[PDB]
């Protein structure tokens, strides 16, 4: 709600539009029993490498077992489990 | 030469599904070549290929040998793009159950777990883990268990040396393990069956019919209609078995009552008594009595003018019914049940995804007050990409670089406390005040 | 077609498929087989692998057994090739009742007789049984997958507006309110017909509510349409 900072981010416009493929949000409750929001970066070769349609495949598979038989055990941990081989996958086959 | 072997093994796993689809093009020729086939007498039976222009033999020769290099190149491929994922997540399920369950220090795997068993090889490795990249993984089990086991008696469990854990001043058994692992692995036994099976078809060329099953496994929509036969198998094996003892039933009541009736000999010279004992009975019943159109009663002699024809008539109609009509037909609704069944989990999965947040679990109609909220929530606030690319963010950082949030959360992740994802809580929600 | 049915009368038998064209409930009978006839066609074709594998099997092992003679004098081989051994089990194989075992020889006292039984056994149960279940399973599906399309249109269409998405339940407080918002605040019609309104009126006579819109339709732009508000929604002090 502040006016002179939309006075300030139109000569940024071009800026903030270069890098808005790169700038990753998230948000976590912090250690201030708050929601926090975190700006962080993402690299132009882990864009390329998620699109891809076995990783798009994978990720829908994900869903699919979460949803259907995903009980008796903790949503969170198999999304981390996820995120952990696709991370190696996208790392794989950044490498060859 | 280094650089070659580099080139040629990223060559290899880059078009691995190239390859598969290559192979399975050059079977399909192979056997559309074996189509043309007969059999000459010229005792000694001889397999002649019936050709008019002479060149299928050269070129038949020439895709088996093709095929065969195909094949050895896709193991190859699969070696190195498939094992590594293997591998590591094998690493990382090891790791895990060492640190925060204990699971050769404080517990032990049970008799019926061989793959706790195997497993037990590889911990006192210097390679392990290889590919999981926690590489601080022997010193956080010391550092939890050596209060209470003796620190030196869990560096000896993990390859450790006494003075390896301060300053101071080829492993074969690890690539055992993990051959053990690769050979247990459900693809790469099939891909070893299939080059066998390469093999074998230069002993004898029809051993490359097999290589036409690959079509089960290479179009994702022959996967689906399969997927209707092995949603219910444990139930249509139960089907099979079930008709069998059925079958079984009739074949004792035949033998004790109806044995006159089962003379399948067009000459009276000599009878074809196909009831005279249980064996013969069971098996006649069983082949013949389930495929006939109409039951045992098709096959059998006619019952009228007889003592025993309403027994008979009975025995007959209960056969057709109970087993032609009835149970048949469960094998048939348990296959339509399982389509259906398939059908309504996806259906299931459209509605979850559209009518709620995967992160928070908020429905879409809190966040729908603004015009294309939820959209915006699930494409920007709480979107699943992005915490994938936080973690591979804050995995491929330096931990001396990390902020104070990026700390918070790297240690919440070294602890497996998934406290940092918000659950039933958003940024929205919280600065609704604010923001509103 | 027409044109040669003058060459030729029976030309004219092809226009009776007209009826698959022209009554609605025909349509909606075959859109039962064309929902999953991709479905249909893979397994016309898994169908025909595993008739060739069968096919391969007989023509190494059980060529003594397909001889469809009557006479001694004259034998009629049916497996002394591939090519005529895979076109009898796909012609007589399946479309025989009990699959290849009715329509070749007896294999009682032979060496290869328990052999012969497990073949023929297995060729009925995969191919006759399965196969023919997969297809039909599959129509009976495409028919439920339609009901159920069917009955979620009436549901989203019953449960909430096509236009600014709010549910029934906030309309209904009002006596009868959802079909007064559905009737007469957010009614399609009227948004189609003050389209047709805007598009056949003169720029210079629009006034600034049909500009502003106007202007927003030139650029695509549908942020003119309400979503997740409505009259009532905004006024709801004022009004109540
Ligand atoms: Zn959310
Ligand atoms: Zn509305």
């Amino acid at each position: 709600n502040d006016s002179r900072l939309k006075c300030l981010l139109d000569p940024a416009g071009s800026v903030l539009n270069y890098f808005e493929p790169y700038l990753g949000r998230i948000e976590i409750m912090g250690g201030a029993k708050k929601i926090e929001r975190v700006y962080f970066e993402i690299s132009e070769s882990s864009r390329t490498q998620w699109e891809k349609p076995q990783v798009k495949e994978s990720k829908r598979q994900f869903i699919f077992d979460v949803v259907n038989e995903g009980g008796e055990q903790e949503k969170m941990e198999l999304f981390v489990n996820f995120c952990e081989d696709t991370i190696f996958e996208m790392q794989l086959a950044s490498q060859i | 030469l280094e650089i070659y072997q580099t080139k040629l093994l990223h060559y290899l796993a880059r078009n691995f599904y190239n390859l598969r689809f290559l192979a399975l093009f050059v079977a399909f020729a192979i056997n559309f070549i074996l189509l043309f086939y007969k059999v000459t007498e010229e005792a000694m039976v001889f397999f002649v290929l019936q050709e008019s222009t002479g060149y299928m033999a050269p070129a038949l020769r020439a895709l088996a040998i093709i095929h065969t290099v195909i094949s050895l190149v896709c193991v190859v491929g699969y070696y190195c793009l498939k094992v590594p994922l293997v591998v590591f997540k094998r690493e990382k399920e090891i790791a895990r159950k060492l640190e925060f369950d204990g699971l050769y220090i404080t517990e032990q795997p049970s008799e019926d777990d061989i793959k706790g068993q195997w497993d037990r090889l590889v911990i006192n490795t210097p390679s392990f883990p290889n590919n999981y990249w926690d590489k601080f993984v022997k010193r956080k089990v010391i550092n939890k268990y050596g209060d209470l086991y003796g620190a030196e008696r869990i560096a000896e469990l993990l390859g450790l040396d006494k003075n390896a854990l301060d300053f101071s001043p080829i492993d074969m058994k690890y690539h055992i393990w993990k051959l053990g692992v690769v050979f247990t692995d459900n693809s790469f036994l099939y891909l070893a069956w299939y080059t066998t099976m390469s093999v074998l078809g230069h002993y004898n060329n029809f051993f490359f019919a097999a290589h036409l099953l690959d079509i089960a496994m290479g179009f994702k929509t022959l996967r689906t209609i399969l997927s209707s036969v092995t949603h219910n198998g444990k139930q249509l094996v139960l089907t099979v078995g079930l008709l069998a003892v059925v079958v079984y039933l009739y074949t004792v009541v035949a033998f004790n009552f109806f044995r006159k009736f089962y003379n399948k000999s067009e000459d009276d010279d000599e009878p074809d008594m196909k009831c005279d004992d249980m064996m013969t009975c069971y098996l006649f019943h069983m082949y013949v009595g389930v495929r006939a159109g109409g039951g045992i009663g098709d096959e059998i002699e006619d019952p009228a003018g007889d003592p025993y024809e309403m027994y008979r008539i009975v025995f007959d109609i209960t056969f057709f019914f109970f087993v032609i009509v009835i149970l048949l037909a469960i094998i048939q609704g348990l296959i339509i049940d399982a389509f259906g069944e398939l059908r309504d989990q996806q259906e299931q999965v459209r509605e979850d995804m559209e009518t709620k947040c995967f992160i928070c679990g908020i429905g879409n109609d809190y966040f729908d007050t603004t015009p294309h909220g939820f959209e915006t929530h699930t494409l920007q606030e709480h979107n699943l990409a992005n915490y994938l690319f936080f973690l591979m963010y804050l995995i491929n950082k330096d931990e001396t670089e990390h902020t104070g949030q990026e700390s918070y959360v790297w240690k919440m992740y070294q602890e497996r406390c998934w406290d940092f994802f918000p659950a039933g809580d958003c940024f929205r929600k919280q600065y609704e005040d604010q923001l509103g």
